[PDB]
């Protein structure tokens, strides 16, 4: 396929931010629940 | 040169080794000297210079076969990054082991395992191939 | 159909004196789908069609597609160029190598 | 028997009525029938009606091919199927 | 305008987009459930300390992944976006009913959430067998909310099947016969026929379960002359067609992807591919009892169901060999979608072969209700479906959105997922052969090594799913707009541009008869 | 109904040929296998001169009057038992 | 100084397929003789060797003397 | 002109591989995971009764 | 009519990539977090 | 029982399980033939720059690749069905034993002569005696005579369970209102373990089966002592 260059380029720094935020969004809430499992039990 | 979104229903240019002669020329508009070059192409091609021949090629096509078929270093980025993220996964597993999992059962203590192993040998667990078959009952040791 | 019968239909196709640009492209883009590198006699007819159509660039591209169709059989393209040298000289077709177009 | 039931001639409306009246005149403005091919040479191209300046053609190049070849046909000089070369010409508007 | 467009839609592309968003969200739920399963099993002992909760997690994992991730993505998402485009139709036959098929799914999923929040959940298995699922062993509302969730998902899919069959039979160009429609369209038609016939039988069975639980019927209760095994026959009479419903659209997409990235105008052996999907569809109704070889079944019935189950590998093999024959001679483009399709072929072949092992009822006695079955279906079905979905999502994302993915990131994502799923599920063969039961929250100590590896694998695929979300974000964040797409002459869905306009084929294609 | 096909569109000759070679003749091939596996001679049962079997109210109009038309000596006893 | 000889130009893909499908076949044969020998045959011998002079009462008495049984001291 | 892979591919490959091996070896050996391997050739059986 | 074209045929905005990251975070993160909170809920009833 | 890092089946305790091992090896020899063939062929398709993209005629090769799989399936089916009908053959049991599943334990009835019955529960981990197996031992084992054909009858008094002993190749669902029959014959004395194999609720993982196989005379005195 061919395509235009990005209209709004996402630099390496911006990708590191988006990746870090994405991973934290999955990891922090589950991590909080699992860390506190024995509290629930 | 410039391909526009609104041109999606028109014949288009592509560099593919299995479609050597695309439906349009790479460059459709010609300057004065490019027009003169296309007129000169109507005469013997032995009279074109090397640079003129290259220019005619680059008006018709964007990349040569050698350019469109070039290998790249992308594999290094792909394999390296995949290993980074697999490595990151082990950080998650270390976190889980430290903060989520408690002790495993007492049956994994070394002395328990040693007694359990003797009892499995005394009941001849898997005596044909699997387990007790690997113990030498006469020498009282693992078969070498 | 025999090999020679195949080659001869293709030679006849490209030798049509008033072959047009669309027919030149249709012929080459169809030919390269088959499991073979076209015989020099077919390539000769195609290159002369390019001449009748005043299209130097397509002649060079046709030589590139010959080298590509041979895959890892590096002996095929030099043989075909050898067999085509009289036509190349006659028509003033430079090879991709002579034009630098084999460099990446 | 008796009467009292309207007919389509009396009461069909909208697009249904358009299709019905066109069929009576043997016309097919809403594309219900498959067009029959001409010989498809440059002298006798298949004529492709359109309400705009381009329409997608699908070419079943040989009878019973399962692969259909699709391309935009534009107003202007006849174009050829990229697989079989049969000619088509847009007849707009 | 927003409500009219997105809550009152009558447009096949927007509805398809709603289904893809719904299915991607459900896939997060189903992945989190699968990580709780593997966390409980990742070391010996108890993690949750509540095996009723473990059983609820397993049950909801399967319902989410089957009814809210795979079916909505394959049939609601790819089917709605692609089928009308691939036949040049202006929309689906029933564009308004199509929107109700979508909107029944958030309430169905809400009922499944409700089942898990009230009482102690439905810890039944996705099979929901009585008497465990009856009103003495699962007293209270949880199982009834699960039944109602299934009823709504069934109505959604039965109406959707009606819509797809009608659209595919009635709305092709007049010159286009059924043997000129693309294989993906075939695969959706056949899936829809299986849905139409099988989901009403499930609906009957789960309604009998509902009345045994609430109206004092005894269909499945021996005290009234009922029989628990009758429920299993009605469930599996649906459930075998269901596994083929889950994979058939995937076979369709794989045929298109392998043809496209081989640089071919057509798949090898088109009529053989149609024959094979039709044969799988038909034989898919006569094998169900292979899910019941340990219930106390007579030997001649076991022999019949073993033999009929083996006959299905034949048409499935034509399809695997025909995908290999499509690659043959191709100008192979090593795009990320091609990697997903080649992964699919490998993983589906592994899983189908262990299904052949299971078909032998004598071996199935020892393998039934063990992790060998879990390994068979996570290869052939779960990961076959996920790899076809990811291949199709990567391949058609630029059509649906108008933007391109970063292909290097997409290849990294594929590599991580391929390692993760194989580390997760391959060791489960050994667990099954050595006798570990499925549906267990803990295991005898001998089984520790392979459960530990399998659970570590599950975290690798978690990293891959997180990276997939980032990759989708990066594409919408960077806005690289598509220009040219190759092979549009044999891939009609691309010919209207990227994304296509809201209305397409307002003037139909011209196709003559000759 | 409890089928699993699809096509419809038109049922023409091409479709019925497809059914003939893709479903009907394979089914005949499979039942020909099933049958040419359960072929073989089982052990014939003890003769018992049951009065409701081997009925003879009038001699048959062929042979010796006492053999049925497709009499098979291996499996069809006479009123007096199997033949030697 | 010398012309190049004419090489084979037609059917190169089909020729490659034909050659290697054969190699693929002869590898599956070379494997099955191995897997039968290293696994299947090994197992037949292990069971037959084990049972050839097996004495179930002697096995029982060993187990009983080791203390394993509820029903036999 | 050299792209991202020409500029950084060698470093990404080398650092990713080194990091992956190091962290998995650490996780497998240094944090108390019980892999429960076979006792054959490993465990000296001890009287139990 | 409705807006057509890239970025316009979707029920969420992609006009600002950081607002989009927040929306995608909440969307996929809520689905992934839900089972962990349901488990927590069930454990806290005992 | 299984042992750490086991890859395949438990060693056979009965002749039927030995038959199954040999048949599984056969099926696996074929599985490995087909898998490696596919892998080799796909790799071949993916490793050349030579191309052939024009239409390919299919009918010849589709004969090969339907007929070969059909032959293979017959080569699996024939031994499969022989074992199935062999497992079905009458064997004339010397003893009938019933087992009833319950949430979450098994009971056993030996009522050919006297009214002998008892319950069998998992030993909790905290109470295992040293060297006993976590999640597998029971308080009251199913003592049975070795080298004898035994009819087991399996049912349940509540939900479904399933009575399994992998090393004897046994798994029979336990269904209330139904009395399922299976036969068992151990070639050897010893202790043979299984686990409940149909999900039956919260303690499905924790209701195991332990057979203790001993000479007839010891089984007889054990039976009398259990009255
Ligand atoms: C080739 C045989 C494949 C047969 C197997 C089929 C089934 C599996 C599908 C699995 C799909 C097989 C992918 C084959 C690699 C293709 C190489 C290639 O010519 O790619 C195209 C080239 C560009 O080349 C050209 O310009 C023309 C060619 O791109 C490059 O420089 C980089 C390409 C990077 C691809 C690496 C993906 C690896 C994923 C494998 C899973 C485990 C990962 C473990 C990462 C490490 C983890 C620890
Ligand atoms: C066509 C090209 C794309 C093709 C690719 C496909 C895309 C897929 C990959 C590309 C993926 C990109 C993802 C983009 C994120 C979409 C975010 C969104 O806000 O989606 C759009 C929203 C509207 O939001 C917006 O318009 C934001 C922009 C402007 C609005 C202004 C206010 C912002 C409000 C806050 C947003 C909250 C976000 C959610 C927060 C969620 C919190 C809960 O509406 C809708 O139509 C909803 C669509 C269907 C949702 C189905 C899931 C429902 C699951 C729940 C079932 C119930 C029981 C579960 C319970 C069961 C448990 C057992
Ligand atoms: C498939 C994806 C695979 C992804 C992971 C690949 C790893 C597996 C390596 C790649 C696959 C090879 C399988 C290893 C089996 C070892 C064995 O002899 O197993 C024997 C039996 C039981 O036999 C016994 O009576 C005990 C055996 C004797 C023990 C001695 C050890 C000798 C072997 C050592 C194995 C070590 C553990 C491996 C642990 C692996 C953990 C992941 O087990 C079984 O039935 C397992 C049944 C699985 C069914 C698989 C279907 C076809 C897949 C084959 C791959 C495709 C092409 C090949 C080539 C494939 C190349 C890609
Ligand atoms: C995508 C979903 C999917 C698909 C396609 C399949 C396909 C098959 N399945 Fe599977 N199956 C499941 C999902 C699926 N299954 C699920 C979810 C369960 C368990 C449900 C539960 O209990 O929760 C299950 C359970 C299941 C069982 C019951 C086991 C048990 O409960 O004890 C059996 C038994 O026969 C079985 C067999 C098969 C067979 C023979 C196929 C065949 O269709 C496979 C055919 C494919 C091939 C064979 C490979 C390709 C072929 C070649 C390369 C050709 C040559 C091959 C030969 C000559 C053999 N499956
Ligand atoms: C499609 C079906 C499907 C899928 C995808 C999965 C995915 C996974 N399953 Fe699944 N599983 C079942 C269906 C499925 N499962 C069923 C039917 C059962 C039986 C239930 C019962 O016994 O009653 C079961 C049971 C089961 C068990 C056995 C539980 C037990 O016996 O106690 C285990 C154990 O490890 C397991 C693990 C996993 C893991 C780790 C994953 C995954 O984490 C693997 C990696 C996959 C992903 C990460 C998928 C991501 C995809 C998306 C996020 C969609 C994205 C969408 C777009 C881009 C549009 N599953
Ligand atoms: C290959 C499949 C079969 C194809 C047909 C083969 C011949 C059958 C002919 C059919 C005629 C049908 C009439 C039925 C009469 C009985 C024949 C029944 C079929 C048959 O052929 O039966 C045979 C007996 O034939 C016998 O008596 C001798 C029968 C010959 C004499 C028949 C005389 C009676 C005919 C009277 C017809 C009256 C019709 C009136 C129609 C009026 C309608 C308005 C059976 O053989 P068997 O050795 O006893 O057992 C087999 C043991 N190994
Ligand atoms: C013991 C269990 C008992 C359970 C309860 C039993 C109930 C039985 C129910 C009975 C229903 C009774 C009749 C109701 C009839 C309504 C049908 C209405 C439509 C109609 O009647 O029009 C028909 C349309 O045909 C057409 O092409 C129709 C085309 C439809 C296409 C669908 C395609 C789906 C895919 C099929 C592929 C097959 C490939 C092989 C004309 O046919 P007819 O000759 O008049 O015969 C009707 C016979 N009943
Ligand atoms: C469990 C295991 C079960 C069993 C699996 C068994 C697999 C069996 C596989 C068979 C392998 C052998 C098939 C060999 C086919 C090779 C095709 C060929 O031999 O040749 C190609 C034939 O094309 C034509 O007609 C039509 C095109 C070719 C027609 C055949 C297409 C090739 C099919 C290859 C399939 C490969 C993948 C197999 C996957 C298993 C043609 O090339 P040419 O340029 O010379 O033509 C030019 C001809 N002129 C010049 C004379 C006109
Ligand atoms: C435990 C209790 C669970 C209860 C769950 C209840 C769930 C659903 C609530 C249902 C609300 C129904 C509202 C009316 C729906 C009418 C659908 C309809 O009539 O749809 C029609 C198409 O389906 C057709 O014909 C043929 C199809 C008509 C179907 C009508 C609706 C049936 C709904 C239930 C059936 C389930 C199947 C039961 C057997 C398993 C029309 O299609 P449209 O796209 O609209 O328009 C197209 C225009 O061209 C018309 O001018
Ligand atoms: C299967 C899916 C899950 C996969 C793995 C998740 C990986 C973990 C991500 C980190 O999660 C965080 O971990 C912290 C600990 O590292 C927790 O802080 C907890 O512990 C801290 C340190 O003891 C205290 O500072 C905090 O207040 C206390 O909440 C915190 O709550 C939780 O969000
Ligand atoms: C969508 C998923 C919704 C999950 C809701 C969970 O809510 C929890 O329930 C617990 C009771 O068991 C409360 O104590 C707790 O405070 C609350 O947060
Ligand atoms: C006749 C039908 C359609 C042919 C057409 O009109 O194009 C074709 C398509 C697929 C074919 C079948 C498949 O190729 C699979 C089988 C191949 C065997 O060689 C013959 C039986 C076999 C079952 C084929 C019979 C028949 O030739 C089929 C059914
Ligand atoms: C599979 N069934
Ligand atoms: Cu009892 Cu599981
Ligand atoms: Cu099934
Ligand atoms: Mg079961
Ligand atoms: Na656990
Ligand atoms: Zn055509």
């Amino acid at each position: 396929i061919t395509a235009k260059p990005a209209k709004t380029p996402t630099s390496p720094k911006e990708q590191a931010i988006g990746l870090s935020v994405t991973f934290l969004s999955f990891l922090l809430p589950a991590g909080w629940v699992l860390y506190h499992l024995d509290n629930y039990k | 040169s410039v391909v526009k979104s609104e041109d999606y229903a028109l014949p288009s240019y592509v560099d593919r080794r299995d479609y050597p002669l695309p439906d349009v020329a790479h460059v459709k508009n010609l300057s004065a000297s490019q027009k003169a070059l296309k007129e000169k192409e109507k005469a013997s091609w032995s009279s074109l210079s090397i640079d003129e021949k290259v220019e005619l090629y680059r008006l018709k096509f964007k990349e040569s076969f050698a350019e469109m078929n070039r290998s790249t270093n992308e594999w290094k980025t792909v394999v390296g990054a995949a290993m980074f993220f697999i490595g990151f996964t082990a950080l998650l597993l270390i976190w889980e082991k430290h903060y989520v999992y408690g002790p495993i059962p007492h049956t994994f203590e070394e002395e328990w395992v040693a007694k359990q192993t003797k009892r499995m040998l005394d009941m001849k667990v898997a005596p044909i191939q699997g387990f007790s078959a690997k113990w030498d009952y006469d020498k009282n040791e693992w078969k070498k | 159909e025999t090999d020679e019968e195949f080659d001869a239909r293709w030679v006849t196709y490209f030798n049509k004196p008033d072959i047009d640009a669309w027919e030149l492209r249709k012929g080459m883009n169809t030919l390269v789908g088959y499991d073979l590198v076209p015989e020099p006699k077919i390539i000769d007819a195609a290159l002369r069609a390019c001449r009748r159509l005043n299209d130097f660039a397509s002649a060079v591209r046709i030589l590139e597609v010959v080298k590509d169709k041979a895959g890892p059989h590096k002996e095929i393209y030099p043989y075909v160029i050898q067999e085509l040298r009289p036509t190349l000289n006659e028509l003033g077709i430079s090879t991709p190598e002579e034009l630098g177009l084999d460099k990446v | 028997s008796g009467g009292g039931v309207p007919t389509d001639e009396e009461q069909a409306t909208g697009l249904e009525r358009e299709v019905m009246l066109a069929a009576r005149k043997g016309q097919d403005p809403y594309n219900i029938l498959a067009p029959k091919a001409t010989s498809g040479t440059k002298e006798d191209p298949n004529l492709v009606p359109s309400i705009t300046n381009k329409r997608i053609v699908g070419c079943i190049c040989e009878e019973d091919n399962s692969t259909v070849i699709w391309f935009w046909l534009h107003k202007g000089e006849a174009q050829r199927c990229p697989s079989c070369g049969t000619h088509y010409k847009l007849v707009p508007h | 305008m927003f409500i009219n467009r997105w809550l009152f839609s009558t447009n096949h592309k927007d509805i398809g987009t709603l289904y893809l968003l719904f299915g991607a969200w459900a896939g997060m739920v189903g992945t989190a459930l699968s990580l709780l399963i593997r966390a409980e099993l990742g070391q010996p002992g108890t993690l949750l300390g509540d095996d009723q909760i473990y059983n609820v997690v397993v049950t909801a994992h399967a319902f989410v992944m089957i009814f809210f991730m795979v079916m909505p993505i394959m049939i609601g998402g790819f089917g709605n976006w692609l089928v009308p485009l691939m036949i040049g139709a202006p929309d689906m036959a029933f564009p308004r009913m199509n929107n109700m098929s979508f909107w029944l799914l958030p309430p169905s999923f809400l009922l499944l959430l409700a089942s898990s929040m009230v009482e102690a959940g439905a810890g039944t298995g996705w099979t929901v067998y009585p008497p465990l699922a009856g009103n003495l062993a699962h007293a209270g509302a949880s199982v009834d909310l699960t039944i109602f969730s299934l009823h709504l998902a069934g109505v959604s899919s039965i109406l959707g099947a009606i819509n797809f069959i009608t659209t595919i039979i009635n709305m092709k160009p007049p010159a286009m016969s059924q043997y000129q429609t693309p294989l993906f369209v075939w695969s959706v038609m056949i899936t829809a026929v299986l849905l139409l016939l099988s989901l009403p039988v499930l609906a009957a069975g789960i309604t009998m379960l509902l009345t045994d639980r609430n109206l004092n019927t005894t269909f499945f209760d021996p005290a009234g002359g009922g029989d628990p095994i009758l429920y299993q026959h009605l469930f599996w009479f649906f459930g075998h067609p269901e596994v083929y419903i889950l994979i058939l659209p995937g076979f369709g997409m794989i045929s298109h992807i392998v043809t496209y990235y081989s640089g071919k105008k057509e798949p090898f052996g088109y009529m053989g591919m149609v024959w094979a999907m039709m044969s799988i569809g038909f034989l898919g109704f006569i094998v169900w009892a292979h899910h019941m070889f340990t219930v106390g079944m007579d030997v001649d019935t076991r022999a019949y169901f073993t033999s009929a189950t083996m006959i299905i590998a034949i048409p499935t093999g034509v399809k695997v060999f025909s995908w290999l024959a499509t690659l043959h001679g191709g100008n192979i483009k090593w795009s990320p979608a091609m990697m997903w399709a080649l992964g699919f072929i490998f993983l589906f072949t592994v899983g189908g072969l262990t299904g052949i092992v299971l078909a032998n009822s004598s071996l199935d006695i020892v393998l039934h209700d063990t992790y060998y079955v879990v390994a068979h279906f996570h290869y052939v079905l779960s990961m076959g479906a996920v790899f076809a979905i990811m291949g199709g999502f990567v391949h058609w994302f630029p059509l649906f959105s108008g933007y391109t993915l970063n292909d290097t990131w997409a290849k990294i994502h594929f590599a991580i997922m391929f390692v993760g799923v194989n580390m997760t599920f391959f060791p489960q063969h050994f667990l099954g052969l050595s006798g570990m039961p499925r549906r267990y929250s803990d295991y005898p100590d001998a089984y520790t090594m392979w459960n530990t590896i399998s659970s570590m694998g599950s975290f690798i695929s978690l990293t891959a799913v997180m990276l997939m979300v980032f990759i989708i974000w990066e594409a919408f964040a960077s806005k690289r707009e598509v220009l040219t797409v190759d092979l549009t002459t044999t891939n009609l869905e691309w010919l209207n541009g990227c994304p296509p306009p809201y209305h397409t084929f307002e003037e139909p294609t011209y196709v003559n008869l000759k | 109904a409890s089928a699993a096909k699809g096509d419809h569109g038109g049922t023409g000759a091409r479709t019925w040929r497809f059914l003939t070679f893709g479903l009907a003749l394979p089914s005949v091939a499979l039942c020909t296998l099933n049958s040419w596996l359960h072929s073989g001679h089982r052990e014939r049962p003890a003769f018992i001169p049951y009065h409701h079997l081997r009925i003879r109210t009038k001699p048959f109009s062929w042979g010796d009057g006492n053999h049925t038309f497709f009499h098979n000596p291996r499996v069809n006893p006479l009123p007096t038992g199997y033949e030697k | 100084s010398t012309a190049l000889a004419k090489p084979q130009m037609r059917g190169l893909l089909a020729r490659r397929l034909r050659f290697h499908i054969v190699g693929a076949f002869m590898v599956s044969l070379g494997f099955a003789t191995f897997y039968k020998f290293a696994v299947a045959e090994k197992r037949k011998k292990a069971y037959a060797d084990f049972y050839r002079n097996y004495d179930s009462m002697k096995d029982f008495e060993e187990m009983r003397k080791a203390g394993i049984f509820q029903s036999a001291k | 002109a050299p792209d991202f892979h020409d500029k950084y591919g060698n470093a990404v490959l080398a650092s990713g591989a080194t990091f992956c091996v190091a962290v998995w070896v650490y996780m497998a050996t240094q944090i108390g995971i019980e892999w429960n391997p076979s006792p054959v050739g490993r465990v000296t059986p001890k009287e139990w009764r | 009519h409705y807006e057509e074209g890239p970025g316009k045929n979707i029920p969420f905005s992609v006009e600002n990539k950081w607002r989009l990251l927040a929306m995608m975070t909440l969307f996929f993160g809520s689905g992934f977090a839900a089972p962990f909170f349901i488990v927590r809920h069930q454990l806290l009833k005992k | 029982m299984a042992y750490p890092m086991q890859l395949g089946f438990q060693d056979a305790t009965s002749p039927i399980m030995e038959e199954l091992l040999h048949f599984h090896d056969h099926t696996l020899m074929i599985v490995f033939l087909i898998s490696s063939l596919v892998l080799y062929i796909i790799s071949l398709m993916l490793t050349t720059k030579l191309t052939h993209t024009s239409t390919m005629d299919a009918q010849e090769v589709e004969t090969i690749w339907t007929i070969l799989p059909a032959i293979i399936l017959i080569l699996i089916a024939l031994p499969s069905l022989r074992i199935l009908y062999m497992m079905d053959e009458i064997n004339n049991p010397s003893l009938t034993v019933k087992t009833m599943g319950h949430q979450w334990y098994w009971s056993y009835e030996y009522t050919d002569y006297e009214d002998l019955s008892f319950d069998s529960y998992m030993i909790p981990t905290s109470e295992l005696k040293p060297g006993e197996l976590r999640l597998l031992e029971v308080d009251n084992r199913v003592v049975l005579p070795m080298e004898m054909t035994i009819r087991m009858l399996v049912s349940s008094e509540d939900v479904l369970h399933s009575w399994a002993v992998p090393s004897l190749g046994l798994k029979t669902d336990a269904i209330p209102g139904r009395l399922n029959q299976t036969t068992l014959m151990s070639s050897r004395p010893g202790l043979y373990y299984g686990q409940c194999s149909e999900i039956c609720g919260s303690n499905h993982s924790f209701m195991p089966i332990v057979l203790e196989l001993v000479p007839l005379k010891y089984f007889e005195k054990w039976s009398a002592s259990m009255l």
